[PDB]
């Protein structure tokens, strides 16, 4: 098991709407059939910075 | 064409088959109306008077007329929040500034909601909406048949190409959302 945090920088003229997904699967050189387990994705809400 | 009436004003059209019935509600309205003056004149001793006519102006506060017309086909509401409905024909429904509500009715209509926030319902048959790229949201209705939005009627003003450039709308129907002022705003949004 292996558990990190991966950094993303955000542009301060971002337009994602007001509800961002990431998506991410993972993959082997064994090259098996697709499951639930290898796919995740999950959303996030989203608000702009007003001054 | 009713485009004297003031933001504080407003009309209610309702059709009674080929007639149309116009409620009109102006607030704090200007008036010309007419009177008797009175003129005097002494000539050396007790007085002879007279009187005449006088046009004048004057705000009679709020007014509620009912108006009738026949065989009309297009109407031009005014600056304040209209509410416009047409009948079986093919109607002009224009709204002008204002938030105004705009339905056609049966017929192939056109149909020119205006600036501010309308709400315009096409009803049945091929129906066309006139827009122009401006700030405020939008809400229309289609209704049956194959209906059309057209963007191209007017010219885009300098400060739009100042503020936005070159780019134009981002439109998509299974959305039902078109952008006009794309990454720039996001309340400035017809919805379709
Ligand atoms: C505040 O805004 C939300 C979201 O509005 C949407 O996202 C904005 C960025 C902009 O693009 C708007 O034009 C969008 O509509 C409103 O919530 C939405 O309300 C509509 C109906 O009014 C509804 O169909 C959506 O499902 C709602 N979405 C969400 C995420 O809530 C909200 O109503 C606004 N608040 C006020 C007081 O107007
Ligand atoms: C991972 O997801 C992407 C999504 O574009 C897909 O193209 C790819 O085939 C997926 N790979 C695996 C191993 O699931
Ligand atoms: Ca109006
Ligand atoms: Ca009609
Ligand atoms: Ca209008
Ligand atoms: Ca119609
Ligand atoms: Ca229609």
């Amino acid at each position: 098991e292996v558990t990190f945090n991966i950094t993303f920088d955000v542009d301060s003229k971002a337009s994602l709407g007001n509800k961002l997904l990431l998506k991410a699967n993972v993959t082997s050189e064994n090259n098996m059939p697709r499951t639930n387990k290898t796919e995740f994705q999950l959303e996030l809400p989203v608000k702009y910075a007003v001054y | 064409s009713y485009a004297a009436l003031g933001r504080q004003d407003s009309i209610t059209v309702s059709a009674d088959g080929e007639r149309f019935n116009v409620r009109k509600q102006l607030n704090n309205a200007n008036v010309y109306r007419e009177g008797v003056a009175t003129q005097t004149t002494a000539y050396g001793k007790r007085t002879e008077n007279v009187q005449y006519r006088h046009v004048e102006l004057a705000r009679v506060g709020q007014l509620v007329e009912v108006d009738t017309l026949e065989h009309v086909q297009h109407i031009i509401g005014g600056a304040g929040n209209d509410s416009i409905t047409g009948n079986a024909h093919d109607n002009f429904l224009a709204g002008g500034s204002g938030d105004d509500r705009l339905d056609g009715g049966a017929g192939n209509d056109t149909l020119v909601g205006g600036e501010g926030q309308n709400t315009v319902i096409g009803g049945a048959g091929d129906d066309v909406f006139l827009q122009d790229l401006g700030v405020w949201s939008n809400q229309l209705d289609g209704g049956a048949g194959v209906d059309t939005v057209k963007y191209n009627v007017h010219q885009p003003s300098e400060e739009r190409l100042e503020r936005m450039g070159d780019t134009g709308i981002h439109a998509d129907l299974q959305k039902g959302t078109v952008e006009k002022w794309p990454a720039l705003n996001l309340f400035s949004v017809d919805h379709v």
